[PDB]
């Protein structure tokens, strides 16, 4: 009775279908039906084995032992090796290769020092002893390494394949082959993507799903027009988006589905483009929003206001629904911004440099800027002028520091609240892109990760983000939520609270 | 991850 295709929209190209590549929300959930790390995510939200059937951890936790499950192949048949896993780390921590998610591999003995020019890739501690088992060898005991290892920089890729052909990830064909769920029929740039079963897959009588149609619309009315004339099973979040206006409405009927989930909106800044160069400038900037305003009007999604860094769904950090200064500081805001122009010589808003705040084309992002760049006028007498550009495209300006103001948004990577802070430890990380960088700040990430006890690692956290909020190197606007309707009979779909999911044991009743 |  129940179909076996599922129809969704992810809005937009990927940036990237290189697991080593891939740092973005559409890539991700392309990804994550197309490839399996030694973990994967159960529907209780924990890891469990994948491409691993056993896990082995030293006692001082430091060294990690897995041992490749029997029969694991690739789509095209190949055995999936432990070779392919060292292969993929040491891709993704080569400099050359220009990873984004370099340093999520930081955890990893040797693997900054490769990235960072003083070590040799071959003194990575990611070692494939024999083509069933993985040596892996962290700095510290590090109790969510299994997380990681579901995450997608952490998924192997097919050596063999990877060697013969540098472009292997570009396009679907023979030369994309995948060890997941699923597997990569075609890809039309900027048009869609079909995924298929994957009859290698080593879990394959557990996934009853056989085909996924992916399509790119990225005008949220049409994506729920579709929804409504049933040629979409899902409309929203995580992978699509409701229009803003729809959202009243579906709650009404009953059909809306929200949860609240690990991420963050906020506009980053260049700290190295003037007028953000200065920090009242940024703090000015910051106070004036008015988040209330924007989460019931603009976007009413039952977002809450964000005044930290770190979701108040992270165990320990409840206390940041308060957050570390009041929303809609107007009094404040405005002390900040005379304070700036006076280190300036300046003495009237109207006379700073030209402000631009960019963003990523998008219905919701074009209606937040528009709000945004009213409160600055209104409230500061700045203005600003808006652009956009695609997202895949987008990515890559922010990270080549071509902004003053940026919006972006990050959801969680795994289940810690460091999640959220370790982006911004180095000025150069591959997901900091603001320029910023504080001594006190990366002292003090550093050491919450040689404390095991949770409460002064808490604290230690807790220090952390009060010295970024103090430095505002973005400007938090709100904590997500996932808004989405779908077919009542599509279950078995997993959600962990990070914001991403899974299709794998997904069906129609 | 960043967020479209």
């Amino acid at each position: 009775k129940g179909k076996t295709t599922l129809n969704i929209n992810i809005k937009t190209e990927p940036f990237s279908l290189h697991p080593g590549l891939a740092n973005d929300s559409v890539s991700g959930g392309v990804i994550r039906q197309t490839f399996e790390g030694l973990t994967r995510i159960n529907a209780d939200g924990e890891p469990e084995e994948g491409m691993a059937s056993k896990i082995e951890t030293s006692k001082d936790g430091k060294t990690y032992t897995f041992t490749i499950r029997d029969g694991v192949k690739w789509s095209n048949g190949d055995p999936v090796t432990a070779q392919d896993f060292e292969y993929a780390w040491k891709w993704a921590l080569d400099p050359n290769n220009e990873s984004q998610y370099a340093y999520q591999l930081y955890y990893i003995k040797g693997a900054e020092a490769a990235n960072t020019g003083k070590g040799s890739l071959d003194d990575v501690a990611v070692k494939a002893v024999n083509d069933k088992t993985l040596k892996v060898e962290l700095n510290n005991p590090t109790p969510y390494f299994t997380e990681l290892t579901a995450f997608y920089t952490y998924m192997p890729i097919n050596k063999k394949i990877a060697e013969k052909n540098k472009k292997w990830n570009t396009n679907a064909g023979d030369d994309y082959v995948s060890n997941g769920p699923f597997k990569m029929t075609a890809w039309k740039h900027s048009g869609s993507i079909t995924l298929e079963k994957n009859d290698q897959y080593w879990d394959k009588d557990k996934v009853k799903l056989k085909k996924i149609d992916m399509v790119m619309i990225n005008n949220n009315n049409t994506e729920l027009k579709k929804f409504q004339a049933g040629e979409l099973d899902w409309a929203g979040m995580p992978l699509g988006q409701l229009p803003t206006e729809s959202l009243p409405t579906l709650k009404k009927d009953g059909s809306l589905h929200v949860e609240p989930i690990a991420g963050v909106y906020w506009y980053k800044f260049n700290t190295e483009a003037k007028p953000l160069d200065n920090v009242n400038i940024r703090k000015a900037l910051t106070y004036s929003l008015d988040r209330q305003s924007i989460v019931k009007n603009v976007t009413q999604g039952e977002q809450i206001p964000a005044m930290a860094a770190v979701p108040p769904t992270m165990k320990g950090f409840e206390d940041n629904k308060e957050g570390y200064f009041k929303d809609n500081d107007v009094k404040t805001a405005k002390e900040y911004l005379e304070k700036g122009l006076k280190e300036m010589g300046l003495s009237k808003a109207s006379d700073l440099p030209k402000i631009k705040l960019s963003y990523n084309t998008d219905d919701a992002h074009a209606k937040i800027a528009q709000a945004v760049q009213e409160m600055w006028k209104k409230n500061l007498g700045v203005d600003v002028e808006l652009d956009n550009s695609e997202w895949n495209v987008y990515i890559d300006k922010l990270h080549s520091q071509d902004y003053q103001i940026g919006r972006m948004g990050w959801l969680g990577d795994f289940n810690d609240p460091i999640n959220f802070l370790e982006l911004f430890r180095d000025k150069n990380g591959g997901n900091n892109d603001t320029g910023w960088e504080n001594p006190e700040f990366k002292k003090l990430l550093n050491q919450s990760q040689t404390e095991t006890d949770k409460t002064k690692r808490a604290e230690l956290l807790k220090k952390a983000e009060g010295i970024f909020i103090d430095e505002m190197p973005v400007a938090p606007i709100y904590f997500y939520t996932d808004t989405w309707v779908q077919d009542e009979n599509l279950k078995g779909v997993i959600m962990p609270g990070t914001g991403e999911v899974y299709f794998r044991n997904a069906y129609f009743k | 991850s960043n967020s479209s």
